[PDB]
């Protein structure tokens, strides 16, 4: 009641109403999951295109914050755009002159906390409506994922999913999770948990799935240094999804 | 460096001298002086390379957003923007701006804003440090309401003896002929000019 | 013109400062305060430019005052010493300067041992146990070091400095008019008279 | 409803605020002053209030400048912050132009001082009536200001308790005293008669006369004891 | 009701927001610090978990300030991180100011001002946390207190915050022996947390820890947060795995 | 020249092969008077070792300041600070100040332990990455030192052979500049072993 | 639900939604107007009613084209009050966008910024959201034609055509039937005369109303440039249709 | 009502409206009538201010106020309203002349005053405004008539109208565009304006006005707004008189 | 330091030296002089070194965040015009002299930058120390109409022509080549025109030959507790 009309009071058996609200505008969203693995990383969402004739191809719901982490979303659309301006900006002040490449995964994650955090502090503001999740390669701790909440909590992850299916998705990545997995396993793990949410449009043009796994100097767009790491993140095409989709 | 522009009957023609001199080296003999800042009116650029680069661009923003919002703007419009960069900015920056337009209801215009700038009309303004020699010149020559032809042919000796007398004017004689037939850039080789 | 001199000892620090102040062609008084305590066991002689000495002794010991009474236990000598230094350091980055050589001679309760450092004009803090500055480190440097016997006491200290003083009047066409010698110690800070 | 009791950022149906409407009862509670001009002379006649014997009365002329000057009903607190912008304003007109302000000009920087109080929420709103003499180049005016922030030129008003008397002296005698120049004994007597009826259940005394006086051969001049028990 | 701005009181002449950020603590994990002669345990419990969460290559409510000073967190976790960054902070300001580390006393003093801070001035929340604070300083050696929601400070030997801190309380100070040992700290701790838990069987994955010695690497402080494996061995001391 | 001239002092590194040496002199001097013979220029952040010249308020107000940053960089990432990341931090941190920079040369060394790869960086006022597997030197008397560690350096050398390449180098470059000497100090990063050897030298 | 949650965009409901804003998407009908946007294969085109109802206004001053900058057209629908604020934002933000970073602003870099703009309007209290929808048109010369529409919810999202109005459903079905048959997201013709003849035709059965050269105002997006259409120009290309 | 929608600015309703600004309009319609009439060649304003009592002094008191010399603007509604929002016009205005050395164009003008109605509706802390303001001159492209709304809405007119007894001015300016499709010529406008505001009148009828006509007119008042007052005003008054007998 | 960058028709190709002269000190024999301001974008440095380098890459970053808003390829027009307002501001106090290379998909484009900045566009550019001896060769070995492999002989001439008659350049000459749409092919070392003479004696010693006062260790490694 008052416990979400201000945001200095608490309920008393804990947490202000607007954060348990942010976890429903969460679930409002399209479904977004991750899977780490020991050589690789997948990151894979649907995309609702809520018109027959919406292009969302043109705007795709995974965006790269840096070359070797990409971040998807389950929430709010317009709330997520503002708060992936800020993640691009930060990332070369916070580490692009301290470090003079690109940041840590872990890094990001931290920076990024303490903005969600602020909107949950005071009164005449709102938190954000969506839960990320931030998936990267570093050398420093390896492959990781993550899932940063809007309360201004984060919190590591395996596997770990959110959205509108994130109750079935949670199941089933624990039954089919292993200790050694492949990349080209965990994409296969990916695609059949991402169906038991939305079925009867299930195709890679609805269904956008890409990587972090190593680095592509093809993406980099130089070559000829022995030093040079392209970016980890990488993209699969509608084309290359169809063919790991009939793999299944 | 020498930049001049003459009112004719159907148009205005920017002269100017592409060699651009840092001390007794040139620079580069090739640079484009006469520089759009909308669409019927540029601005001749003399003095400084630097100094004219950049109160160019801030007025080349300001006057497409006039534009958009303020409807069609005039080269008499221009001078002024141009004039209170140059009045706040007298002792920081040097800038020479002769500003030339085009309209279809005030036909060609020319507008010369001094170091501190002030709009002055003149039938025709000429400004630089290779102004000097060719005063008199078109002083005499000047006719008035003169075809298209006659003002480039006359634009083109002027300029000729600028460059005879100052190292710092030659290279192409480059015009902006604004005008109801478009923007029709020309060039002038050493070769054709010098014994004009 | 303003000299401040320093010896270690293995007991004590023994400080000295100049009891002269010089300000046009005029010597303005023979008794004249240059040397203030900044907690009861830490002493701080100082010298250096024309009334930054005043604005800057009194601005430096009500802070070491602060954090002692704050702490509710007076700070180390070696916690003194590096804020002091930090003022300094700042201030020269900083759109006014105050250009102040300083000497903290504590007895440091703490580990038990007595402590001279040496604190820069520039701002610039090292130990030493023979320091000092302006043109006193011109002459004193290589007089405590000739004749220092390395375990030292207070008494053997004292007769020694007092030399010192004795060349600089004679070698510079300064007058000091004395030199008063404040010894810290385990048991406070004391005024004991000297040539 | 009146939930626009509360509010004055937001508008009440019938198109007003109640707080503007508020503003007009200050007025009435406040204490009663006529106003009345010609083209060579300008008067204003307050009433002094008490709150007993031992009181030694409230001034309700202050003079703004030595040709212009005002008088008050209604909220003293809030006269208080519009006499000292309006000085300001007097004393610049004289500083930089060596001009006096015009009465009409003036009132139009206090226009918008009112309004500004009503476009925020923060501050009072204002609660007070001045009635407004000068002599500029234009001849004696005069103004009514309204804590709106409305300025209204008349050839005499009233504002204040039991003001509407006032008007009806006004109303009767409005060309005398248009026909009456050069004479500022005529005009200063019109004001005492007019503040007679206008009061009710009360009775004029020497001390309760404050009459102020500007015009184009008078000074600006405050009359008290001797100099207002010849218009009684 | 008063719930409005911090700016008011309620008729016992706290404020009831006070109370709210009190009870935010009692749903959240539970937390101990025991400090003993020989060196000081923190211990904190994981109000989280699952076998897909990562948790065994990490922690998230225990973070060294200075290597000389460590904190757990009972409380949210979103109220934390802000906090946390701060004290980090304010210390390394005191080893670039003063040319040595913080006191215990102060670091938390600090800390609890700018708690009370949002309580005094704005409508701003108070942070609903407490903080256990296992230090050093060649002032008092050992130092354990803990900070309130309310932002005071109290000394301490053992203490418990979290979930049924009271419950907790009178089981550590029986098994309370006088001198005390670092070995026993952690043989405590682990049978303290146990029964709180709504597990039955305590395990390291679920537990975080950290255990401070300066009595072996004598003459410098050695803070240690122990690996998941180091935990299973003293689990296995006490008998529960 | 500059301050950093008046002062002076100088910081020499060198790479050898697999191990690098970074060593001083204890000379601080402030101008004509000689302050202190035995004031270390060599500090370190875990095994990034940071070397100091200059005017002798920026070594010691330099040092609280880089201590500052690799403090917060440690504790959040559960990790050393690396020389390869350091070197990007030193010019930057320097460049905040330009309209008061900071008059000092460094010399940053150490070995990254995400390969094993010897580093060694230089810098001036402002800073600026310059890179060398051979040596950086840096102070009042580089310009001797520069040439003298070029006619002494071998290519592809031992932790023990790196010791007297350093060693001779220092001894005579430092003796013949005036505001340099006046002890030594050498340390030799064998790979994570750092062995401390005081060179004996005369008080110059 | 209501307790808080429609007073406020900073007051979250039972849903983590805002009310509020949802209630603007319902400001589109209140003006009754309708827009159509058709992308030919080498232009973008853009054809909105013009509503004169009365003699006392003149037909070039009621207009909800803009020039926003050169090459760039909008597409106003909803409020004439919103319609205004979020135009001015555009005319600055594009104008300096041009010459600080020296390229012509693309169509998704504009309905871009904006939809970042609407969506900080959301998150403070003391703000609010736009109402109007805009449709920005441009040929990009890094995509050729497109038609980004932002929402006045802070969505934006690319469209093969789109509509917008009251009626906006029954233009869409007509769409959807046109590029769906013919399998490209285009009007074929290549002259931008003859893809004008095809969206006109469009929208008079779908609307089921025939339109005059004083209820239609036409902007035509070419490669660089933007123009909008004078009245005789749209007459025109109405009869064009009407007489084969 | 209640549930927001009114109570804030901000706020929006399920309909397309907002209350709080349906009695800021209803506060124009309380204001006193003012028209304005577009020429071929000119602007004509015309201002009923009503006279309440003989006490105020006649041709002392108006709507009329000038921006530059050659920007006519006339208001309705809350009386101090309508006067700030001119005074904050001319401060807009003289901006303008001051940068770019030339005379603000009508169109130019008409976008910078609706700016301010509309900054004071996106905070709850600003009341808007609630006048209606016509307006217009002769410029580059000769003469321009526009109106401007308290929601923050404007468009182009060739006849406006607002306040009080704005039912009869809106009959008369609908005769005009059948009588003249130039919308008349600016002479004979001067006395066209003096007779509509005497049908608007008759909705008043209980109380006296004042009549105030200005003008600005492109060879007949040459570039420049002045006022219509003389033997100029006398002679729209008896035609107005005439005619409605 | 000799700097030249010459367009061509299918691309651009920019040449520097990699020594680093600071004053009359060779202060690295080599560097990587090419400075990245985005991936198909290089430039090098002139004027004050640590100047040109701290400015490439702020302003870089900021092209960076531009190219994944407009999705595109990164664009020349925009990293110059960005330089060209920025170093303008604080008057020539803060300089930097460059070359800036790139490629578009709006074309191939070549510029320079001043200390307060302005605009020239050429065909063939040359910058720095070795302007003047680079220019001679720019100019008169040159076609109407350059390719690839001829736009780089002549730039590589102009260097090692630059390395005789300049000595503030020498060394190795590092390459990038950047054609449109195409991989910026880095080709550090690609002409080495620097001879090498090495020394006739030893310079190594057994230990002892240096003297040791004391000796002393430190770790570097953390304590344990166990």
């Amino acid at each position: 009641d008052r416990y979400s009309f201000s945001l200095t009071t608490f309920s008393p058996s804990g947490k202000l109403g607007q954060i348990d609200y942010a976890l429903t505008a969460v679930k409002q969203g399209v479904t977004s999951l991750g899977i780490k693995a020991t050589n690789g990383v997948v990151i894979a969402t649907e995309k609702k295109s809520s018109s027959p004739l919406a292009m969302s191809e043109t705007l795709s719901k995974v965006s790269l914050l840096t070359p070797d982490i990409g971040a998807v979303y389950s929430g709010m659309g317009p709330d997520y755009r503002v708060l992936v301006d800020k993640s691009r900006k930060v990332a070369h002040t916070s580490y692009k002159r301290i470090y003079g490449e690109y940041p840590p995964t872990k890094l990001l994650v931290s920076e990024v906390a303490k903005i969600m955090q602020e909107a949950t502090q005071s009164g005449g503001v709102r938190p954000f409506g969506v839960s990320l999740l931030i998936a990267g390669h570093d050398e420093f701790n390896g492959f990781s994922l993550y899932q940063v909440d809007p309360s201004g909590s984060y919190f590591p992850w395996k596997a770990t999913a959110i959205g509108k299916g994130s109750v079935a998705a949670k199941t089933f990545l624990e039954k089919r999770w292993n200790d050694e997995l492949e990349l080209e396993d965990a994409i296969h793990i990916a695609l059949l948990t991402l169906k038991e949410s939305v079925e009867g449009e299930f195709n890679g043009d609805t269904i956008e799935l890409a990587i972090i796994g190593d680095e592509n100097p093809d993406l980099l767009g130089y070559t000829g240094i022995p030093t040079d790491k392209g970016p980890r993140f990488r993209k699969l095409t509608s084309q290359e999804i169809n063919d790991r989709l009939e793999a299944l | 460096t020498s930049i001049m522009a003459v009112t004719f009957k159907d148009g205005v023609i920017l002269g100017a001298d592409s060699r651009t001199t840092t001390g007794a080296y040139i620079a580069n003999r090739v640079t484009d002086k006469l520089t759009r800042v909308h669409d019927k009116i540029w601005c001749c650029r003399s003095g400084s390379a630097a100094d004219t680069q950049a109160i160019a661009d801030i007025v080349q923003y300001h006057l497409e957003l006039y534009t958009s919002q303020y409807g069609t703007p005039s080269t008499e419009t221009a001078a002024s923007v141009f004039k209170e960069l140059c009045y706040e900015n007298k002792d920081n920056l040097t800038a020479g701006i002769i500003v030339a337009g085009y309209d279809d209801k005030n036909k060609g215009e020319v507008y010369t804003i001094p170091l501190g700038g002030s709009v002055h009309k003149l039938p025709y303004a000429i400004a630089g440090s290779g102004s000097t020699f060719i005063y008199g010149y078109c002083d005499k020559n000047f006719r008035e309401n003169m075809s298209k032809e006659e003002t480039v042919d006359f634009i083109k000796h002027s300029l000729s003896q600028a460059i005879k007398w100052d190292g710092s004017s030659g290279g192409v004689i480059r015009m902006v002929v604004l005008t109801a037939a478009g923007v029709e850039r020309l060039i002038f080789y050493p070769d054709e000019y010098e014994q004009l | 013109m303003d000299i401040i001199l320093g010896i270690r000892v293995q007991d004590s620090v023994i400080l000295a400062s100049s009891k002269a102040v010089t300000r046009g062609i005029s010597v303005l008084k023979d008794s004249d305060d240059k040397t203030r305590q900044l907690s009861p066991h830490t002493l701080m002689s100082f010298a250096g430019e024309a009334g930054d000495t005043v604005q800057f002794a009194e601005y430096i010991q009500a802070n070491i005052q602060l954090y002692s009474i704050r702490e509710d236990y007076e700070l180390s000598p070696q916690a003194v010493s590096s804020f002091v230094r930090q003022e300094l350091a700042k201030s020269i980055r900083s759109r006014r300067p105050y250009q102040v050589n300083v000497l903290i001679g504590g007895y440091d309760k703490k580990k038990n041992k007595p402590e001279l450092y040496q604190i820069d004009y520039l701002g610039t803090k090292v130990e030493l146990p023979y320091g000092a500055h302006g043109y006193s480190g011109f002459y004193t440097f290589s007089l405590l070091d000739h004749h220092y016997r390395p375990d030292m006491t207070t008494e053997e200290g004292l007769d020694l400095l007092k030399l010192c003083v004795q060349e600089l009047e004679k070698r510079m066409p300064m007058d000091f008019k004395g030199v008063i010698v404040k010894i810290v110690d385990k048991d406070g800070i004391r005024q004991v008279d000297d040539f | 409803r009146n939930n626009y009791d509360g509010d004055t950022v937001t508008f009440s149906p019938t198109g007003r605020l109640f707080q503007v409407e508020y503003a007009l009862e200050a007025i009435k509670q406040g204490s009663v002053t006529v106003g009345l001009r010609s083209n060579t002379h300008a008067v204003l006649v307050a009433l002094k209030r008490n709150a007993d014997e031992l009181s030694s009365y409230q001034k309700k002329i202050i003079k703004c400048d030595e040709h212009m000057g005002l008088s008050l009903a209604g909220l003293a607190p809030d006269a208080r912050v519009l006499s000292n912008y309006l000085r300001q304003q007097c004393n610049y007109s004289s500083l930089v132009f060596n001009r006096k302000l015009a009465v009409e000009r003036a009132g139009h920087l206090l226009c918008d001082k009112a309004q500004k109080n009503t476009q925020s929420y923060g501050g009072r709103p204002y609660g007070v009536g001045l009635l407004i003499i000068g002599y500029d180049k234009s001849g004696a005016h005069l103004l009514e200001f309204q804590p709106s922030g409305n300025v209204t030129e008349l050839y005499g008003t009233a504002i204040g308790a039991r003001s509407q008397g006032a008007k009806t002296y006004l109303e009767r005698t409005l060309d005398t005293f248009i026909k009456i120049d050069g004479n500022p004994d005529e005009l200063i007597k019109a004001g005492v008669e007019a503040i007679s009826q206008s009061l009710r259940d009360e009775s004029l005394t020497v001390d309760n006369l404050s009459i102020a006086i500007v015009g184009k051969d008078t000074p600006f001049t405050i009359y008290d004891g001797e100099a207002v028990a010849k218009y009684i | 009701r008063y719930d409005s701005r911090t700016t008011i009181f309620s008729p016992e002449g706290r404020l009831y927001q006070v109370e709210y950020a009190l009870e935010s603590i009692s749903h959240a994990g539970t937390a101990i610090g025991i400090m003993a002669s020989d060196g000081i345990v923190l211990a904190a419990e994981r109000k989280v978990t699952s076998t897909l969460l990562e948790q065994d290559t990490s922690t998230e409510k225990l973070y060294k300030l200075n290597d000389k000073i460590a904190v757990a967190v009972a409380g949210l976790t979103a109220d934390a991180e802000i906090l946390i960054n701060t004290a980090r902070i304010h210390a390394q300001n005191y080893l670039k100011t003063y040319n040595e580390d913080i006191p215990v006393e102060i670091l938390v003093r600090r800390l609890s001002d700018i708690k009370q801070g949002y309580t005094q001035h704005g409508g701003l929340r108070p942070f609903g946390v407490s903080f256990i604070y296992a230090g050093y300083d060649d002032r008092y050696g050992y130092q354990l207190y803990t900070s309130n929601p309310s932002g005071n400070y109290t000394g301490w030997k053992a203490i418990s915050v979290g979930a049924n801190t009271s419950a907790a309380q009178t089981l550590l100070q029986m098994d309370y022996k006088d001198d005390m040992k670092v070995d026993d700290a952690i043989e405590l701790a682990l049978k303290t947390l146990s029964k709180t838990t709504d597990s039955s069987a305590l395990t390291y994955d679920r537990l975080e820890f950290a255990t401070i010695r300066k009595g072996a690497n004598d003459g410098e402080v050695y803070q240690k947060i122990f690996k998941p494996q180091e935990i299973k061995d003293i689990l296995v001391k006490t008998g529960i795995t | 020249s500059d301050p950093s001239s008046i002062n002076g002092g100088i910081v020499v590194a060198m790479t050898g092969k697999d191990c690098v040496a970074i060593a001083c002199d204890l000379r601080l001097g402030s101008q004509s008077l000689g302050v202190s013979n035995k004031f270390e220029k060599i500090f370190h952040y875990g095994h990034v070792f940071l070397g100091i010249t200059g005017l002798a308020t920026d070594v010691t107000t330099l040092n609280e300041m880089f201590r500052y940053k690799t403090n917060l960089y440690k504790l959040k990432e559960e990790r050393a600070i690396e020389p390869e990341t350091f070197t990007q931090l030193v010019s930057s941190s320097l460049y905040e100040r330009r309209f008061g920079p900071y008059f000092v040369g460094p010399v940053v060394a150490g070995i990254n332990s995400k390969s094993g790869k010897p580093f060694i960086a230089g810098f001036d006022l402002i800073g600026c990455i310059d890179e060398a597997k051979d040596f950086i030197v840096s102070g009042t008397a580089s310009d001797q030192l520069f040439g003298m560690c070029e006619s002494l350096y071998e290519p592809n050398l031992e932790p023990e052979d790196l010791f007297e390449t350093i060693s001779q180098a220092l001894l005579n470059a430092a003796d013949r500049d005036a505001l340099s000497g006046w002890g030594a100090v050498v340390y030799i990063i064998k790979k994570d072993e750092v062995v401390k050897r005081y060179l004996k030298m005369r008080q110059d | 639900s209501a307790a808080g949650y429609d007073r406020h965009i900073t007051i979250f409901s039972p849903e983590g939604r805002l009310y509020q804003v949802e209630y603007a998407f319902k400001a589109t009908n209140q003006t009754n107007i309708n827009s159509l946007a058709v992308r030919g294969k080498d232009c973008t085109v853009v054809i909105s009613q013009k509503k004169v109802p009365d003699k006392l206004l003149d037909p070039t001053t009621v207009s909800y084209i803009f020039c926003i900058s050169r090459t760039i057209g909008m597409v106003v629908n909803g409020p004439i009050p919103d319609a205004r604020n979020a135009a001015l934002r555009a005319k600055a933000e594009a104008a300096e966008f041009r010459y600080k970073y020296g390229y012509d602003m693309p169509c998704d870099v504009l309905a871009k910024r904006m939809a970042n703009l609407s969506q900080i309007y959301t998150q403070r209290a003391y703000m609010r959201p736009l109402g109007v929808i805009l449709t920005f048109v441009s040929v990009d010369e890094e995509l050729g034609p497109s038609i980004y529409k932002t929402d006045p919810a802070g969505y934006y999202v690319g469209y093969k055509a789109t509509a917008t109005g009251p009626k906006q459903q029954e233009i869409t079905t007509n769409l959807e039937n046109h590029f769906k048959k013919s399998k490209i997201d285009h009007i074929n013709e290549e002259s931008w005369e003859k893809v004008v003849e095809f969206a006109i035709t469009h929208m008079i059965d779908a609307l089921g109303t025939e339109f005059s050269k004083n209820d239609l105002e036409v902007g035509v997006a070419t490669k660089d440039k933007f123009f909008t259409l004078s009245a005789e120009n749209i007459e025109e290309r109405l009869v064009a249709i009407a007489e084969q | 009502i209640g549930t927001g929608y009114d109570l804030s600015n901000s706020v929006f309703s399920p309909d397309g409206r907002n209350f709080q600004v349906e009695y800021a309009v209803k506060a124009v319609e309380n204001g006193t009538t003012s028209i304005g009439i577009k020429c071929n060649d000119g602007v004509v304003f015309a201002v009923e201010k009503l006279i309440t009592s003989k006490l105020l002094v006649p041709q002392k008191n108006v709507k009329i106020q000038v921006v530059d010399r050659h920007i006519g603007c006339v208001y309705s509604g809350l009386i101090p309203d309508g006067r700030h929002l001119v005074n904050r016009g001319r401060e807009e205005a003289a901006s303008f002349k001051k940068l770019y050395k030339t005379p603000i164009p009508i169109p130019a003008f008409a976008d910078r005053l609706g700016q301010y109605v509309q900054a004071h509706t996106l905070y709850n802390s600003v009341r808007p405004f609630g006048v209606s303001t016509i307006f217009g001159g002769v410029d580059k492209n000769g003469a321009h008539l526009y109106m401007l709304e308290p929601s923050g809405s404007y468009w182009g007119y060739k006849g406006a109208a607002t306040g009080k007894g704005r039912q009869s001015a809106k009959a008369e300016l609908e005769k005009l565009v059948d009588h003249h499709p130039e919308g008349l010529s600016a002479r004979e406008a001067v006395k066209q304006a003096a007779k509509i505001i005497y049908l608007a009148h008759e909705d008043n009828k209980e109380k006296d006005f004042e009549l105030e006509i200005s003008w600005c007119s492109l060879s007949e008042t040459n570039g420049l707004h002045k006022f219509v007052k003389g033997d100029l005003l006398q002679e729209a008054i008896d035609f107005a008189q005439k005619e409605i007998n | 330091t000799t700097i030249v960058g010459v367009k061509f028709n299918n691309g651009v190709v920019i040449a520097a030296d990699t020594r680093s002269t600071q004053g009359p000190i060779v202060a690295d024999k080599n560097c990587a002089k090419l400075h990245r301001i985005s991936p198909k974008i290089w430039c090098a440095g002139a004027g004050t070194a640590a100047d040109t380098e701290a400015v490439t890459q702020l302003i870089g970053s900021n092209i960076e965040l531009h190219s994944l808003y407009t999705s595109r390829e990164p664009r020349v027009v925009s990293a110059l015009q960005m330089l060209k307002q920025h170093l303008f501001k604080y008057q020539g106090h803060i300089g930097a002299y460059l070359i800036v290379a790139g490629v578009d998909p709006t074309g191939s484009h070549l510029f320079s930058i001043h200390a307060h900045g302005s605009t020239d566009v050429g065909y063939y550019l040359s910058l720095g120390s070795g302007s003047l001896a680079a220019m001679a060769v720019l100019e008169s070995h040159w076609k109407q109409d350059l390719t690839k492999e001829e736009a780089i002989k002549l730039a590589s001439d102009a260097i090692q022509a630059g390395i005789w008659n300049d000595l503030g350049s020498g060394s190795n000459v590092d390459v990038c080549v950047m054609e449109i749409g195409k991989d910026a092919e880095y080709l550090r070392n690609y002409l080495t025109p620097n001879v090498r003479e090495e020394k006739q004696k030893s310079y190594k010693f057994p230990r002892g030959t240096t003297a040791v006062l004391k000796e002393s260790i430190v770790n570097i490694c953390d304590i344990q507790e166990e």
